[PDB]
């Protein structure tokens, strides 16, 4: 009889996976507090990883890796980038990033302004997007004055001027991808992706109403006018967005964007393996991602950010949460397909 | 040197305390006359903790023999090992206790408790480093219930600092001698809460429901219930009378098994309970799942109704150790919800070599659990059923007490349950 | 990755390797604290022996 | 030439230095009967071993140790045992009854009766000493005794002896090896009124030395004796320098320089390797890269943390065997590009590295196989603080109830010195969280 506790009560994720769980009359859930558990469903800021693995006779396995958050940040992920050789600072699939700490407060204040100028000589688009509340501006005096007002670490990055634009509509999108990293470190794709696009026709003479700019799906819901018009609730799927690359551009979704997609997955995941990995330790450790990404007018995916504890499409709760306890849980507390994942094979 | 001085008081207590002696008499190689003739020096590794040593390699147990009548100790002179206790540790009287708690405390047994304590002090001051002293004795009758508490509370002034130990029967109705068993019971408990360490709390009704529904026997008799108790007592003393890593003297296993003063009484539980299907070999996870097993307990108290404050178990026989760790953690993790989450690691294992006389292999269950409540619950309830009709009062009033004193038993009885419920929960 | 005081002896060696440059209770005081508990346990067990005195 | 006074609380010290003082004599070439064939000075002489060990006019080499225990059951296996004759009767100090794991109990009740014979006695090996440089306490956490009167023992070791500095080698409690409920309260305990007195404190978690019974040894349910065998070789790692010719870790003060850069954070982890199953018909003999990477494997770390989510603040590779300053150079460049290996900015990144050419010396008959070359990492890093997670994570679920507080109580002590040491473990993992994240 498996044991297992749960310390986020907000996890819409996990919640569905604790009710799978018991559903299968072979896990029984613990008070948060007690320890003698197999399998925690932790808390999302400051969970006890040095109290795991020291109950005798219990395997433990945890819900989130120690260290991950060096990329599900918006500054530690770029200071990984630009700092770790495997990915370089000439990462072509990461827009150029710069971590400026607020004045009241190393800062790349300096080395920002620097390529800054270089593109107001150039003639260049000079569009860029502050955020860590966020801000869009093509004057740097307003960007630096945004993140000043603020008191907590933001991070200026370029904004893709040319996105890809879904037609009808001329919308601005992007991609979610769930990735699912078991305790034996293999990669683990969801074969459903979901595209949170934006309602309104992209403006490029106007970054200051950020609807047509955001495509979050809260600012769609809350402050555009034509949420839930072409594809219900701004979310289209990997069929749809598929058949549309193929009547409009004559390409496919895994030659024009899915193999970048999984490039990007790998090279993040692999580069930070050493750093997180549970191979040798007292305990164990698997995680869900959810990756951001953005695609240009030229096919190029872009890499936007890493989320950690990321939510699910309304759609997609069942098939991945059950997906979550078969390779991730069961495959450490068995019980007594056509896999719904895409394993990244890599060198360990 | 950790000596235990033993001392049994009553008809219960004396015929209890016998078949104890013999049955680790048997373990340690002692014959009827005192003579060792084992075969393992693990016997005599502790043999001085319960036997003293006189001249020619004779052991002759460190106990002290009470009662108000001579005819329960005359049979125990006369019975299988009576010739092993020490002459001079029979302390008797002849007018009897008749079942009345206010003879043993107050009148009978005031008499003849400074002769006790003469004897007492004689083996104490021939002991190197005197652990403590343990009582066994019945709750429902007048001499181990009354005089026996009367003789704890003076053990307790002058040894102030010794440990304090008692294996007490607790009556009941289905298993009665006299309708008068509960105030007696009642009277000693609050006895036992203030000048005991660790109380065994054994009920007569379990020991029955044992013998007619386990062990098979249509008409069970007071010998029958004092098989299990013999086994019992020889079982939670095996981390006391043979050599092993624990190193557990009687303060020790007091300080790991009693977080509160008040909350000291336990449920202890026997494995096996074959009837005679009794050659087949018992594996380690039966016994386990017996050993925590009710219907093995011997308080007659269900633990699923509460949480186990601290649990102790002792496995004998060869057998893997690591198996037994194995199985252990599977009781643990299997029903977390009975055991408090507020006392890290409150379930400790002990592994002996040496099985008992019969058996290739056993368990002996030491656990404070709160729904020890149950049982004084039950007390309490017999008890208030009688005293509200003030019936039977008169035995006790005649000898010198007051009706005051009873309401006092019976609250500070009612605290103690109430005690045990707000760690419950 | 440099190597710094390399001291050599018949039995071994030792030696330092840089690879980056960086960026009480007196006598009187025991005694009446080890006193103060035992007069505390004298107090205590005084309770206990006026407790069965009564 | 100056000595090391070695001092042994409670059973498990007791057992311990039992096991080390027969891995000393293995390595340094003494009998059971104290005689050393090698020492050509006769009752005397000022070399690297005569730092441990005494000389008697007739060729006796007698440890500079004391055995204390509130028990004489322990401390009587050393008085008949294979060196019953390295010591005589003085060197060995027992009591009547326990502590019953009840630090109160060791402290103050017990404690305050015999501390003055303890004093006593050390001074005995004092007075033989020409330059003592400090003492190696061996205790555990969770025992009456080793936790209570050491704490005890060290705050009158302070003031006898105010300029000696003193090293500890501490058991940090483990279920799986113990019946004691209440020992996070006394390793808490100890930990506080300790803190202040120890300059140099090796931590060692039974789980530790229990899993690398179990893994590397190939032992299903490890006795104490299996603890002791393997922890009396990391001792023996950290306390060559001591015994042996050298420059690195010379005496007692530069284990305070080398490793502790903050009073309070004195506490290095420890990492061993190789640990090979003698059964092992032959084992394929490790390299000093491997067992240079193995280092920092969590495996055969005597405490069980994850150094990678830390912050180095010093560092020493304790090589026997063979083993050249080339090979140790090549694999920590290896491992630099490999491993995450965080400094603090306030401390250099580097190591310092020491060898002795004799290989680690085994038992016969004991459990670890004869290697050729290995390797001990004393790294003082952050991570360690999830030791003192654990243990005051425990002691707030019981003093939550004041569970067992009244046996503590009961022997004189007052309630307030649990959350005054408590708080001070407060404020300990705060100076860590302080030291290592940003
Ligand atoms: N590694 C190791 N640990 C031991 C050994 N002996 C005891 N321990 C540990 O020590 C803790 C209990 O402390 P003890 O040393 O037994 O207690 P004590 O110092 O003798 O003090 P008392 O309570 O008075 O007996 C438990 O956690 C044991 O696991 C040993 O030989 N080796
Ligand atoms: N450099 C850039 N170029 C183009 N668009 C960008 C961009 N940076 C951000 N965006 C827009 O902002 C959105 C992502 O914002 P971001 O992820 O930084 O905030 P957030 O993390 O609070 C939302 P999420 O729930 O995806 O984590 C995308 O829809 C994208 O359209
Ligand atoms: N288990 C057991 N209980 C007994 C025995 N004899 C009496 N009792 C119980 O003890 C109570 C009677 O007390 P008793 O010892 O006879 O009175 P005393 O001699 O004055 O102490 C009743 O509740 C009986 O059920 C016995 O041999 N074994
Ligand atoms: O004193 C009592 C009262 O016993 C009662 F409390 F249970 N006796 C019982 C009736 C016979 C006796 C001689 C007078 C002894
Ligand atoms: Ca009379
Ligand atoms: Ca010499
Ligand atoms: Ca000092
Ligand atoms: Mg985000
Ligand atoms: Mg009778
Ligand atoms: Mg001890």
């Amino acid at each position: 009889m498996y044991t297992f506790v749960v310390r986020d009560e907000n996890s819409s994720v996990y919640a569905e996976v604790s009710r799978l769980l018991l559903a299968t009359g072979q896990w029984k859930r613990l008070r948060k507090d007690n320890p003698r558990f197999n399998l925690m469903l932790g808390e999302r800021n400051r969970l006890p990883f040095g109290r795991l693995g020291h109950e005798p006779g219990l395997v433990q396995l945890v819900n989130y890796y120690r260290g991950a958050d060096k990329l599900c940040r918006k500054a530690s992920l770029v200071k990984l980038i630009k700092t770790s050789p495997e990915l370089s600072e000439s990462c072509t699939w990461f827009p150029e990033s710069y971590v400026i700490y607020p004045t009241n407060l190393t800062d790349e204040r300096e080395v920002f302004l620097a390529a800054y100028n270089r593109r107001r000589e150039g003639r260049e688009g000079n569009v860029w997007i502050a955020k860590s509340g966020i801000l869009i501006s093509s004057e740097a005096s307003e960007l630096l004055d945004f993140i000043d007002e603020q008191g907590q670490v933001h991070v200026i990055q370029k904004y893709l001027e040319k996105p890809l634009l879904l037609e009808p509509g001329h919308r601005k999108f992007d991609i979610r991808s769930w990735v699912l990293v078991d305790h034996l470190y293999n990669i683990y794709l969801y074969r459903e992706g979901v595209l949170r696009t934006s309602s309104e026709p992209y403006n490029s003479a106007n970054f200051q109403d950020k609807t047509c700019h955001l495509t979050n799906h809260c600012i769609q819901k809350e402050y555009s006018k034509n949420y839930g018009r072409y594809e219900e609730g701004n979310e289209m799927f990997f069929e749809e967005f598929n058949q549309y690359l193929m009547d409009a551009l004559n390409t496919t979704l895994e030659n024009s964007i899915l193999l970048q997609i999984k490039h990007i997955i790998r090279s993040c995941l692999m580069c930070i393996e050493p750093a997180i990995s549970t191979k040798h330790l007292h305990y164990q450790s698997f995680q869900l991602f959810g990756f951001d990404f953005m695609v240009d007018e030229e096919l190029k995916v872009w890499l936007i950010e890493v989320n950690g504890a990321p939510a699910c499409a309304q759609k997609l709760y069942a098939e991945l949460c059950q997906g979550i306890v078969d390779v991730a849980i069961s495959s450490v507390f068995p019980l007594a397909p056509t896999s719904i994942f895409i394993k990244l094979h890599h060198h360990h | 040197m950790r000596e235990i001085v033993h001392i049994q008081a009553g008809q219960c207590g004396n015929q209890i305390g016998a078949k104890f002696w013999e049955v680790i008499s048997d373990e340690h190689g002692i014959d009827p006359t005192g003579s060792y003739h084992g075969d393992s020096d693990l016997q005599l590794e502790r043999i001085n903790v319960y036997y003293n040593e006189a001249t020619g390699n004779k052991y002759v147990p460190r106990a002290i023999l009470v009662d108000l009548e001579p005819g329960t100790m005359d049979s125990v002179r006369s019975g299988p090992f009576g010739q092993i206790f020490r002459p001079d540790n029979f302390v008797f009287g002849q007018s009897g206790a008749g079942n009345n708690w206010a003879k043993g405390h107050y009148t009978e047994g005031a008499e003849l408790v400074d002769s006790v304590l003469d004897v007492v002090r004689k083996e104490s001051e021939s002991c190197d480093c005197l652990q403590g002293f343990q009582l066994t004795h019945s709750l429902g009758g007048g001499t181990g219930s009354g005089m026996g508490t009367l003789l704890i509370s003076k053990i307790r002034e002058e040894y102030p600092d010794r440990i304090m130990n008692t294996f007490s029967v607790m009556p009941s109705p289905k298993v009665s001698d006299t309708v008068v068993e509960p105030y007696n019971a009642t009277l000693s408990v609050h006895q036992l809460v203030e000048n005991t360490d660790e109380t065994y709390c054994i009920d007569n009704e379990a020991l029955y429901d044992i013998c007619f529904r386990t062990l098979k026997l249509t008409t069970p008799t007071y010998g029958d219930l004092n098989h299990l108790v013999s086994a019992t007592m020889s079982g939670v003393t095996t981390c006391l009378r043979f050599p092993g890593q624990l190193n557990a003297d009687l303060r020790k296993l007091a300080v790991n098994m009693v977080p509160f003063p008040r909350l000291h009484f336990f449920m202890p539980g026997f494995a096996p309970l074959t009837s005679r299907q009794q050659y087949r070999a018992l594996t380690v996870p039966e016994l386990t799942q017996q050993m925590f097993d009710s219907k093995n307990m011997m308080a007659a108290c269900d633990p699923r109704h509460g949480r186990y404050l601290t649990v102790a178990a002792i496995f004998r026989g060869r057998m893997s150790m690591k198996e037994v760790d194995e199985q252990m953690l599977n009781v643990q993790n299997k029903n977390s919800s009975y055991f408090v989450e507020w006392i890290p690691n409150n379930v400790k294992t002990a592994v002996c070599d040496i099985p008992p006389r019969g058996l290739k292999m056993s368990a002996t269950f030491i656990g404070n659990s709160t729904a020890i409540q149950e049982l004084f619950k039950r007390i309490s309830e017999q008890f208030t059923a009688m005293f509200r009709r003030k019936a039977f009062l008169h035995w006790y009033t005649g000898e010198g007490m007051d009706e005051m004193e009873f309401t006092e038993a019976e609250s500070n009885m009612n605290d103690l349950v109430s005690e045990y419920q707000q760690y419950q929960d | 990755m440099e190597v710094i005081e390399l001291n050599k002896c018949t039995s071994g060696q030792s030696f330092e390797v840089i690879l980056k440059p960086p960026s009480d209770p007196s006598l009187e005081e025991i005694q009446k604290k080890l006193e103060a508990a035992e007069e505390r346990r004298k107090y205590q067990e005084a309770e206990l022996l006026k407790h069965l005195a009564e | 030439m100056r000595e090391c006074i070695s001092i042994h609380v409670g059973q498990a010290g007791v057992q311990i230095g039992n096991a080390c003082w027969e891995l000393y004599c293995l390595e340094h070439g003494i009998q059971p009967d104290g005689q050393m064939p090698s020492d050509k000075t006769i009752g005397g002489g000022d070399d690297s071993f005569n730092t441990f060990f005494s000389e008697t006019g007739a060729g006796k080499h007698v440890p500079r140790a004391v055995f204390v225990d509130l028990e004489p059951t322990v401390i009587d296996e050393v008085r008949t045992g294979t060196y019953r004759q390295l010591f005589h009767p003085e060197q060995l100090i027992t009591g009547k009854e326990d502590a019953a794991n009840n630090y109160a109990r060791g402290h103050y009740t017990i404690g305050k009766e015999i501390i003055d014979l303890v004093l006593d006695r050390i001074r005995k090996l004092a007075d033989q000493c020409t330059g003592l440089q400090g003492f190696l306490v061996f205790h555990s956490f969770g025992g009456g005794t080793g936790s209570g009167f050491t704490s005890l023992l060290m705050e009158r070791l302070s003031v006898d002896y105010g300029k000696k500095s003193k090293l500890e080698f501490s058991i940090y409690p483990a279920p799986q090896v113990s019946t004691a409920v209440v020992e996070p309260y006394n390793s808490i305990l100890t930990t506080h009124t300790t803190l202040e007195h120890s300059d140099c404190a090796f931590m060692v978690d039974n789980e530790a030395i229990y899993d690398i019974c179990r893994r590397n040894l190939d032992i299903e349910r490890p006795t104490y004796t299996n603890l002791n065998r393997l922890i009396s070789q990391i001792v023996s790692s950290i306390t060559a320098s001591l015994r042996f010719d050298g420059a690195l870790n010379v005496d007692l003060t530069e284990f305070q320089t080398n490793l502790v850069p903050y009073p309070r954070i004195h506490f290095p982890l420890a990492t061993y390797a190789p640990v090979i199953s003698a059964e092992k018909a032959y084992h394929e003999q490790l390299s000093v890269a491997e067992i240079t990477n193995a280092c920092f494997e969590p495996a055969n770390q005597m405490v069980k943390c994850d150094p990678r989510h830390g912050k180095y603040m010093a560092c020493c590779l304790l090589y026997r065997g063979d083993v050249v300053p080339k090979d140790v150079n090549a694999a920590i460049a290896t491992i630099k590009t490999k491993r995450s290996i965080q400094f603090v900015d306030w401390c250099p990144t580097g190591f310092k590295v020491g060898i002795n050419y004799q290989p680690p010396t085994v038992v016969p008959g004991g459990d670890l196989a004869k290697v050729q070359r290995a390797v001990c990492m004393l790294s003082n890093t952050t991570a360690i603080a999830e030791a003192w997670a654990r243990l005051d994570h425990k002691f707030d679920l019981m003093y939550a109830k004041r569970a067992f507080v009244h046996w503590y109580v009961g022997e004189g002590m007052e309630e307030g010195e649990f959350s005054e040491a408590r708080e001070d473990m407060a404020a300990l993992e705060k100076d860590y969280e302080e030291v290592g994240v940003d």
